[PDB]
DNA sequence: AAAAAAAAAAAAAAAA
RNA sequence: UUUUUUUUUUUUUUUUUU
């Protein structure tokens, strides 16, 4: 019979400098932090591709309606809720013909059709950014469907429909998005079922990705990653503590050089002078020999830590007082060594792993309904169970659809306070600007640090890679 | 008629303030007069507020700030909403709002500090719902207009109407705890009379090989038959240790270490509960790692122990409710219980595609929620029990250990309601 | 100084002789475009750095 | 050629 | 890849024992 404490919900700023739990709500009513007067928007694609991304942007220039609006709320436009402007007219246009995306795609190399599918948009797009007047803001990328089931690893290509790079990932997100670095364009791509997907029907008539009910949150999710990507702030945290860096690394495999070679990345998350929160991706990545390592050298930790501090120098001037690391793998002594060696003296360097395997499940004695998301077991003063996935009674629903699995946190180096902890990570669950959920079941540091993991993994050829999110998500 | 809402406000400073709440207002229903947003240009202001004032504001509300405490055109129209307030006999035609924390009750005007104000200072949401709660009490009037977008953003005003509760509730886990564990962890030295070349995965009963002895919790002599030359065994080879100091974590040696000698109990337990499923005649599934145990089509009375159903059918395929068990001891001295649905093709053979098994999982636990989950979770633990408060796991002839069949019960002072 | 000539030309000026030189009406007047002193992203360079 | 306690990459479906 | 989440598959690694 034990003890388990709950931890407030955060409340995320809005413009007014008022604050609110909730980002779709918040951002309904309240407005974003920044203005950004017009949003000049690039399109990529065919004919058949166009009509529909102007459909669907007509859509939601107008309000769309929920079905039930309890666990989703309005939608009440694009320019209603970030006062920004951005509609059918100034879209620069380029064109992609059906023969010639049709040559390329009907070949028997899965790498070699993915390799040739991604330069053929890149240079498209390098042209247009270099050779012309018009300046794009964000660049949306459209694909047809058949491109989305032939452009992947383990896809076979039909044989009867057969026609006719080995360094680059097979998978054309990851590697279009990776060889764009070099000319920092900010770019989104869509599948044409992301779009209007009354178009696209199966045999039993209906849609096959049936969006009638949920209309309104991929609206929601695509007009804030749109608004994120072109240089707007949707919201911002309001408990940040001063003095204060977080850092998350995630491990990445790479199968173009022999072993793994296991690629790391990380993303910041800190405080500035006044009440700008920094956000960006801390890129670096140092790849770690060996096949099941997820363990790095000595060296490369300094280099990361160090490129993290003056990360902080060079905006706020001074060391930070208490650093709280956070991964997805343990921590062992030797990096720790090499982490406290370049930490300064006052710098307070904390190890905080995070993991869902393990498997505890709460079922509440009656309801059909989950534990309500908050909610925390603390087993000792240096690890707890911290339910970031759950129930929040603002959305009707729980966040989880079957029974949740809370998450496990532990201070694997440093002192920390332990409820401290707890009450930062699930801080860090709000802040995920590629969706327009109210929260997320993971730390936005290790799940952007995820992300820019898997888009490196693509391209062996970059170097120094830009530490902004837009270019990412 | 009256049908407007009056906003003062100090113009040079808090425009926006009041811009957002007329828009907010208009948009839900309510006839809105403001200077910036509703003042006709190069027109007698001063006389078109006055007219508006006397003749159609049926609700004044007062913008209070630092600025417009002050103000000269504020306090004449509150000077002239105060003449018509006499003159409608309405205490409730005036509502000031107060939003600069710095400006304290104190130092607000006098004819305003009579009236209570609505707070807006800490959040514009609360004070905008306390509008709405003094707009329909006393019955201001308000257009349904489009009916659709001004009652869906009344509703998304009130983020307040579901919020924490502070109410005890109890929470049942998916941990069986330990009752009770053998006296004492026993390390036989075996050596030659145990094969080399042998496994100890189909032995009786439970038992693991570190160096050169063997670790159990059963007898010296209870692994004669498929260990004959066993017989001879001096018992004083035995190096017992006692288990609760393993548990507490005291032992700690040179002959073995507490990182691995719990290491060496959490095997045991997975192999005990292993030979019970097997004790028991249920059927196993081999999942990626560990191995599901589910129970046939008929062997239960029509299939469903206590009240539960447990094994069912959809079209063709035949679903069987399954368990698999883990031995953790870092919480607690704990079996966790993990649930999983497998499909058959005749209710015996489990079909051997693996996405078809996936995607009848999900098609079947598409509209299962915590109710179909936990209480099937504990009727299999029932239907595993030996009596009405726990069940053995054997490991030796004489000794067993008594796990729970209640799950772990945990204690939530938040809650919440459909 | 920047700052300070973006808020002149935020509003009209005037040349010395209208018929020869057409005066400036307003950034916004001519181009029909919002460009204003709030929002520009200012990067420091400080005066030893370019000493 | 095992074990348990940790690791990632992929596919399928239904939810927000 | 608008997302999120829960599963299902493999594969791997470490520490120890022969
Ligand atoms: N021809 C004008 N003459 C005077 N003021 C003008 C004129 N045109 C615009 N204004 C603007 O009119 C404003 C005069 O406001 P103020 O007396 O200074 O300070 P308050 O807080 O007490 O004004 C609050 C009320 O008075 C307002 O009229 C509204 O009706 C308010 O409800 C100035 O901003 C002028 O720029």
């Amino acid at each position: 019979m034990k003890e388990l404490i709950y931890i407030e919900e955060p409340k995320i700023l809005f413009a007014h400098g008022q604050k609110c739990t909730d980002a779709r709500d918040g951002l309904a009513l309240f407005g974003p932090l920044n203005n950004l007067y017009g949003i000049k928007s690039g399109v990529i694609g065919t004919k058949q591709g166009l009509k529909i991304f102007r459909d669907y942007l007509d859509h939601i220039q107008k309000p769309i309606y929920n079905s039930n609006s309890i666990t989703r709320p309005m939608f009440p436009g694009f320019e209603a809720v970030f006062d920004c402007k951005w509609e059918s007219t100034g879209i620069t246009f380029k064109e992609v013909t059906n023969e010639d995306i049709g040559k390329f795609l009907y070949n028997s190399s899965t790498h070699k059709r993915t390799y040739d599918l991604v330069s053929l948009f890149i240079d498209k797009i390098i042209s247009a950014n270099k050779n012309e007047d018009e300046n794009v803001d964000v660049w949306f990328v459209i694909v047809p469907d058949e491109i989305y089931k032939y452009c992947r690893p383990n896809s076979v290509l039909p044989k009867e429909m057969v026609q006719t790079t080995y360094n680059y990932d097979a998978q054309f997100h990851d590697q279009f998005k990776a060889r764009l670095l070099k000319h920092t364009i900010p770019t989104q791509i869509f599948r044409e079922s992301t779009l209007a997907w009354r178009d696209f029907k199966n045999a039993f008539g209906l849609p096959i990705r049936d969006f009638s009910k949920i209309e309104g949150h991929l609206a929601w999710t695509i007009s804030t990653a749109a608004f994120y990507k072109a240089g707007g702030k949707p919201w911002k945290l309001s408990d940040v503590r001063n003095g204060v860096c977080y850092l998350g690394l995630v491990y990445k495999k790479v199968e173009k050089s022999k072993n793994p070679r296991n690629a790391c990345c990380a993303a910041q998350m800190f405080l500035d002078n006044g009440d700008g929160t920094v956000f960006k991706g801390e890129v670096g990545p140092w790849y770690n020999p060996k096949n099941g390592q997820y363990h790095l050298e000595p060296k490369e930790a300094k280099a990361l830590l160090s490129q993290s501090l003056q990360s902080y120098k060079e905006q706020i001037g001074e060391y930070p007082k208490e650093v709280f690391i956070h991964a997805k793998t343990r921590f062992n002594h030797q990096e720790w060594d090499a982490f406290l060696e370049v930490t300064p003296k006052e710098t307070n360097l904390v190890g905080v792993t995070i993991s869902k395997t393990k498997p505890l499940k709460l079922y509440k004695t009656e309801g059909d309904y989950t534990i309500l998301r908050g909610n925390a077991y603390v087993v000792n003063e240096r690890s707890a169970f911290l339910w970031t996935v759950g129930y929040v009674p603002k959305i009707q629903t729980a966040l989880s659809m079957e029974v949740p699995n809370p998450l496990f946190i532990e201070i694997n180096k440093g002192e920390a306070d332990i409820k401290q902890v707890l009450k930062d990570i699930l801080s860090l669950t709000k802040l995920n600007y590629n969706a327009c959920i109210f929260a997320d079941g993971e730390p936005v540091t290790l799940r952007f640090a995820d992300k820019i993991g898997e888009i490196l993994t693509a391209s062996t050829d970059i170097k120094t890679p830009p530490l902004a999110f837009k270019y990412y998500i | 008629m009256r049908n407007k809402i009056f906003i003062s406000h100090a113009t040079p400073d808090d425009n926006d303030f009041t811009r957002w709440l007329a828009l907010k207002l208009i948009g839900l229903g309510y006839e809105v007069w403001c200077d910036i947003l509703f003042l006709d240009k190069g027109v007698d202001f001063w006389s078109n507020i006055e007219k508006v004032i006397r003749e159609d504001t049926c609700k004044f509300l007062l913008v209070s700030s630092s600025y417009s405490n002050q103000r000269e055109g504020v306090l004449k129209e509150l000077a002239v909403a105060a003449k018509v307030k006499k003159q409608l006999k309405d205490d409730k035609f005036i509502i000031p709002l107060a939003i600069d924390e710095q400006l304290s009750y104190d130092d607000i005007n006098i004819d305003i500090v009579r009236l209570n104000a609505i707070d807006f200072k800490m959040s514009w949401a609360r004070g905008l719902k306390d509008i709405l709660e003094a707009f329909e009490k006393q019955k201001v009037p308000k257009e349904v207009a489009d009916a659709s977008k001004s009652n869906l953003l009344y509703q998304q005003i009130f983020l307040h109407d579901k919020s924490v509760i502070e109410k005890e509730e109890i929470y049942d886990s998916n941990w069986l705890s330990i009752l009770s564990f053998p006296e004492e962890l026993r390390f036989h030295e075996y050596n030659w009379m145990l094969p080399k070349r042998f496994d100890v995965r189909e032995l009786t009963f439970p038992a693991v090989r570190y160096k050169n002895y063997l670790c159990t919790f059963a007898w010296a002599y209870d692994f004669t038959y498929h260990l004959p030359k066993t017989e001879t065994y001096h018992k004083s080879k035995t190096i017992r240790i006692p288990t609760e100091e393993i548990l507490s974590g005291s032992y700690d040696s040179n002959f073995i270490r507490n990182a691995e000698c719990k290491r060496l109990i959490v095997q045991l337990l997975n192999k005990a509960f292993e030979l019970r499923m097997k004790d028991k005649e249920v059927q196993e599934y081999e999942m990626s790692n560990k191995t599901a145990y589910w129970l046939e089509k008929g062997k239960l009375e029509k299939d469903k122990f206590e009240k539960t159903m447990l094994v069912g059918k959809q079209k063709d395929k035949n679903w069987h409710f399954a368990i698999s068990g883990a031995s953790k001891l870092y919480p607690f001295p704990v079996l966790m219980i993990s649930s999983h649905i497998f499909f058959t093709a005749d209710g015996k053979k489990l079909i051997d595609s693996s996405s078809v098994q996936h995607s009848s999982r999900r098609r079947q636990g598409k509209n299962w929620w915590n109710n179909t989950w936990r209480t099937k979770l504990l009727a299999f633990i029932k239907y595993l029990s030996d009596d009405d408060t726990s069940f053995y796991l054997e490991m030796g002839s004489e000794e067993k250990v008594f796990v729970s069949n209640e799950p772990v019960k945990f204690k939530g002072n938040v809650s919440y309601n459909i």
